[PDB]
Parts: C-alpha cells; structure tokens; sequence
C-alpha cells in the first residue's frame, strides 16, 4: 500500500497538501491510500537480433 | 536468477482510504480536517486517479531496478537481485562512404 | 467543584475514543487457516483413491460438515 | 460423503479420470465465515505426478504463509 | 433489541450485507437531551475494511476531543 | 479419570456398548457458572459411523456459532 | 497501513531486517495531546530474543507503573 | 466521581503491562521440527538410491517445495 | 528434483560415490522461516555403514530431543 | 465505567482458569509405542541368528543409538 | 553392534545358549523419555518354540494395545 | 532465564528430579503490587499424574473463582 | 509536593509502610482561618481495608454533617 500519490492533482483544487476534489472535501494520497500496488520476483533473459 | 518486477493490472481500488472532509468549508490549505467516507467522491474521479497511478507505476519502466521511495512515494517499485543482468552489448558496425 | 467534573468529562471522552486495531484482519485470517486445515486433511483420502484406482463415486470421504461452509 | 457427491454444498472435489489430468479440492467460505471473505474460494490442487499445493482468492493480508501465491 | 430492529426509537443500526457495505451506528438526541441539541444526530460509521471512524452533526464547541471533526 | 465414572459431578461420559449406538459427552453447568445458565446441559455426541456433532440447551444468545443447533 | 509506512505521522515502526537487531514501535504525541507532552515520545522496544520492553520520555509523575524502566 | 475514573486508568496501565513470554522459542522450534519431517521423508529415497546402486543423476527425488526452504 | 540437482535452493543432497564417503541431506531455513533462524541449516548425514544422524546449527533452546546432538 | 473493565478481568479470570487435561498420558504412550517399534524391529535379526546357529558375539546387530535407550 | 555387547547401556538382549532357553530383548527408558517412566522397561521375549511376546513395566493407561500382557 | 535460576527474584520454580515429586511455580507479589497483598504468594502446583492446580495466600475477597481453592 | 514533604507546613500526609498501617491526611487550620478555629485541624484517615472516614476537633456547631463524629 505504502503511498498512492503517483497520480497528479487533475480535478483537484490544490491548497498546500490538500487536493480539494470538491468545495467541501479534499484528499491527501500521501495518507489517502486505497490501492494495493503489487510487485513480483520475475525471471527474464536477453535475446540478440 | 531473479529480479523484482511490477505486476501490471493486479492493483485494485480496495477503498481503505478516507478522503479528508474540510472543516473550513472552502479551499483553505490549513485548518482542522476530518476523515470522510470514500463514497463521497465521484467514481469517475476515482477511476481516473487509479488509471493515472497505474500509468505512473507500470508504464514508466517495465524491466529496471528503480529506486524505492525513501518516504514511500515510489512510482513503480522493482528490484534486481545480485549482479544485474547486462544487455548483450549494442552491436554497432560502421561503414564510411569513401 | 465545576473543574473536577469537566476533568471527568475529558477522561470519559478520551477513553471512549480509543483506536480500534481493525480486528477484521485478525478474524478473517483465522477462519481461512481453519478452512485450509480441514481440506488439508482431505488430501489423505483423495490421494490413495487416485493411487488405488477407484472412481469418483467409489471413493469414500470421511468429511464432516463445517460451519464455515468448508 | 463421496468424491462424486459430498454432504456439503460449498465443497467441490475434482476427481481425475485420466492419467493426464489433475485433482483439486476446493472450499468456499460462507455461513459462519466472515462477511468480508464471503464467497471466496480456497483450493487444494494435486498434479497427476503427485505434488500438492494450496491457493486462495482471499486478500493477501488474509492469506496464510503456507497458501501464498 | 436486535440489529435490524431495536427497542428505542432514537437508535438506528446500519448492518452491512456484503463485503463492500459499511456499518453505521447512528443515535439521534432527544427526550432528556438539551433543547439546543434536541434533534442532532450522532453516528458511528465502520468501513468494510474494519476501521471505525466517528462523525457527528452537533456544533464544534460541543464535539469532544476524540470526535473533534 | 475414567470413561465409566469421572471425578467431577458436572461431567458425564456416555460410552457405547455396541456398534449401533451413539456416544455422548454431556456436561451440566454449575459451581461458578452463571446463575442464568446454572442448570443448563451441554453435550458432545458421536454417531456410530464416526461423526461428532455439538448441541446444547443454552439460549441462542449464549450459543456459539459452532454449536448453533 | 503497512509496517514500512503507516497512515499516521506520529507513529513509526522499526522492522528487523536481520537476526541481530531489535524491533521498535515509536509513538510521538501530538494532535489532541496535551501541550506539555506535545513533543515527548513513547516507544515499545522488542529485543531480538523475543522479549518486549517499554520506555518513554514523559515526566515521572505522569509516568504509570507500566513502563517504569 | 473523580477518583472513580482513574481506577480504570490504573487498570488500563496494569493490563497493558502484562508480561509477554518469548513466543519466538515456540514458533521457531515448531518451524525447525517441521523441517525434520520434510527432511526425514527423503531418507527413504536416499537410502533406496544408494542400495540400488544408481548414481546421483539417476536418483529421482519426490521433493515438494516448502515455504521454509528446508 | 533429483539427488544431484534439486528444484529448491535451500535443499542440498550429498550423494556418495564410493563405499567410504558418507551420504548427507542438507536443508537451509528461509523465506517463511523465522528471522532468528533465517540463515541456519539442519542436516541429516548417513555414515558409510548406513547410520542416519541429525544435527543443526540453531540455538540450544530451539533444539528438540530429536536433533539436540 | 468500571463495569466494562471489571467484566474484562472476570473474562481474564475465566480464561486463565481453564481445565488442562493430563497431557502426560499422550506423551508417555507415544514414547512407549515408538520404543515398541524399535525393540520389535530387532526381532528379525535375532530369529535368524538363532536359526543360523551363530553365537551371541557372532550375531551382528544393526542397532543405532537413540534418544530413548529403550 | 553385537548381541553380546551393544552400543547403548540401556538396551540389553538375552540370547539363549541352548535349545531350552528363551530369547529376550529388553530396553530401559530414560534420557529423553518421560520422567514418569524414567526407569521403566519394555521387553520382547521369544519362546524357545519361536513365539514372540511383548511385556513392559509401564503403567496400564500408558500401555499400548499390543503389549497388554 | 531457566527453571533452575529464574530471571526474577519473585518467581521460583520447583523442578521435579523424580517421578514421585511435584512441580511448583511460586509467584510472590511485590514492588508494583498492592501494599495489602505485598508479601503474599501465588503458586501453581502440578501433581505427578499431570494435573495442575492453583493456590494463593491472599484473602478470599481478592481470590478469583479459578484459584478460590 | 510529595507525600513525604508537602508544599506547606499546615498539611501533613501519613503514608503507610506496611499492610497493617492506616493512611492519614491531616490539615491544621491557620493563616487566613478564623481566630476561633485558628489552631483546629481536620483529618482524613484511611483504614487498611480501604475505608475512608473524617474526624475534626472543631466545636459541634462548626461541625458539618459530613464529619459529624
């Protein structure tokens, strides 16, 4: 989960750390975290053309 | 051998994130703030920001050993274990027109 | 005194506002651990039935109905 | 009861009929299970070679270390 | 007093039926409450993930520290 | 102590004398038990085929989900 | 909320990456805490042997018997 | 009722200071003991392979992956 | 997986080639193992006459009666 | 409220006072049964040593030292 | 090792020297055994006609069904 | 910390060296304990058969239901 | 300001040191007190069992119902 502030402030009113998507609410994706970002341990090889 | 790589298309908007209700009733950067329910914000905006996060995480680098966020603000976390596997070197061949 | 009672009022509000440790994660994991244990014990009977050559209708299962729907 | 038909609705048994197919034991959470993990399935699969492994559709924080994908 | 229906008119319980619905325990003031807060509503909301959070409609000067919005 | 006779008055053991009768592990509350459930009975029964099931006479409020029968 | 980083700035946890380092859970007062203790910290220390210990930087009279060492 | 409330505060401090025994001994020993069951099950394969006279490459091992790597 | 080469990195199999060298099975903890014993190893060695014995590098408090050699 | 915490202590009182059955019966039986196998395992060697007429010093035993001297 | 002398002090074997004597294998518990059975012994005696029977000094409740002699 | 020499002066362990003597875990109050029960002791004694029991020297009003004996 | 030494000489705290002694909080009038009650005192005593009671040496007409003993 960590942090999900990867997205920009599109559609948000920027006020300091506050991304006001509405006149009455804002989010802080630095804390507003609701995505489970996943990472695996892959295997890969190099092929020369 | 192994290397850590992102898992594209395996991240979902679980909903364990609370948008912050503003006490001031306006766009004041400061002031007391609340923990409000996720349902208040539109689903279209939620999907847009999730798509932006996915593009930032996966599309920025497919197979690399990037840096993990010191404060956790990573944009796609992957790793290389042991000595990173080198490109079989780009075979430049030169011919000059006399 | 009036100050003493408001102090009690402050104590009551502080105590009741304790953070819940999100016990849903604890309870859910325990139930999952239970279910896999029962189906884990089911591995013994199915393995021999395959190794003996009996059919699906001919394999005896000593399964007991579970409240967690297995 | 039997591999073909059992005494519980949430339990399904995949009994192999040929030497080139696998066996699976799958259980579905419900009834007395948590509402959050309702309708999810945990399966025990057996390859025709004879190796057992576990998998489940529950959230990662609910997944036991012995059943992690 | 059950979750679906209780013995008091001033208490309502919102019971989730699926893994995505959120619980809510709402209580509306009255009877022996102050006239200024005669119809204010006090609720506890529980996210489906298992986190309990507080919200109320009373004035800020009446909100306690724990639920100080 | 033994299946035929136990060292506690509140515990009784039903031992099967044949292959066509069930076994029961019956215990009645008392001593330090709650006054509401002071004289309630709680038993664990086993079918002759080898199946164990749980039942009790206590109120549905006090019944665990594993013995709600 | 993960062990690496949580949703609250006043709480941090040191996770042991090896078998020769101790684990720690640190909580810094603030927000609605008293101003006199607005910047003092309370921590839980876990020795690698598996023993838990507690220490804090608050004054003696405000310190209960639970973390006297 | 001032003195009434800090009785709970004393109780909360009393319960929060409950001794936690070193559970690391219990978990690790169980993990170590489980490894032997995984490790000891291969003794039959190795003993048969040696007595059969087959080489290392000819000794089929029915080892299944374990989360403890043992 | 074979005696010469195995499908798991934490398992080592020493196959003897003569009547004087001892057979050995080596297993290393890891992944889901405890951090304290994350890099310890437990081994079963087989003498040329055919005697199986066990030893381990874990602490004395982690050694059961089976392998407390 | 001094009633919630007091009930908790009683619950702690109830949980700590659980009746522990005699686990000595299970452990002792397992040790004897396991030793029963080891002592019964050397029967085959004794029989043929008797039947082949070999002396006590001339009968080789494949017995190994164990944690239980039985 | 040998019938005359073994590698363990707690195990002794009575090898008959004629056709009119019996064979017996005796093992004494201890070391890693339970303290309640610290010095008890279990014997496998062989009749001169070739019949094997098992006996032990362990308490009745700990005796297995096979050595209930 | 071992049973022979415990890590606390108030905790004493009676280790049975034979099959006929009982084990005892004696815990004496003190330090942070109440002044009224400052010098009382709480013990857990185990019969050789494997039955555990509790005894305490505190007054009846301070004795819980478990250790009322 | 501790139990051993108070902020003022007019307040005295008797802290028990054993399980058989009683606590006492005695306060002698003075300074701004009336001339009639210039050298009187009021004491709060606590029995070792945990009972508090009030005693006063002032005249009957100045004694309230709380400390009318």
């Amino acid at each position: 989960r960590i942090d999900s502030s990867l997205a920009s402030s599109a559609g948000f009113v920027v006020a300091g750390e506050r991304w006001y998507y509405t006149k009455r609410h804002f989010i802080i994706p630095r804390y507003f975290q609701n995505w489970r970002m996943r990472r695996r341990k892959y295997v890969t090889g190099w092929v020369m053309p | 051998m192994n290397m850590y790589k992102w898992v594209p298309e395996s991240i979902r908007d679980s909903g364990e994130g609370q948008p912050s209700y503003s006490n001031n009733g306006d766009y004041a950067p400061s002031g007391p703030w609340v923990a409000a329910g996720i349902h208040t914000m539109p689903q279209s905006l939620r999907d847009s920001m999730r798509n932006s996060i996915m593009v930032t995480a996966q599309a920025r680098r497919d197979v690399i050993g990037p840096e993990w966020g010191p404060d956790g603000r990573f944009t796609g976390y992957a790793s290389v274990i042991g000595t990173p596997d080198p490109k079989p070197a780009d075979i430049v061949n030169k011919f000059t027109v006399e | 005194t009036l100050i003493e009672l408001m102090i009690v009022v402050a104590i009551i509000g502080i105590l009741a506002a304790i953070a819940i440790p999100q016990y849903q994660n604890y309870i859910a994991k325990s139930q999952v651990s239970r279910v896999m244990s029962e189906t884990g014990s089911l591995k013994t009977v199915i393995e021999t039935c395959i190794l003996d050559g009996k059919t699906a209708a001919n394999c005896e299962l000593g399964w007991t109905n579970s409240n967690l729907l297995g | 009861s039997t591999a073909a038909v059992t005494g519980q609705t949430g339990l399904t048994i995949t009994y192999p009929a040929s030497a080139t197919e696998s066996a699976a034991i799958q259980g579905t959470f419900g009834n007395s299970a948590a509402i959050k993990i309702k309708n999810q399935t945990l399966t025990w699969t057996r390859t025709p070679e004879g190796a057992w492994s576990c998998a489940t559709t529950v959230e990662a924080k609910f997944k036991p270390a012995g059943c992690a994908s």
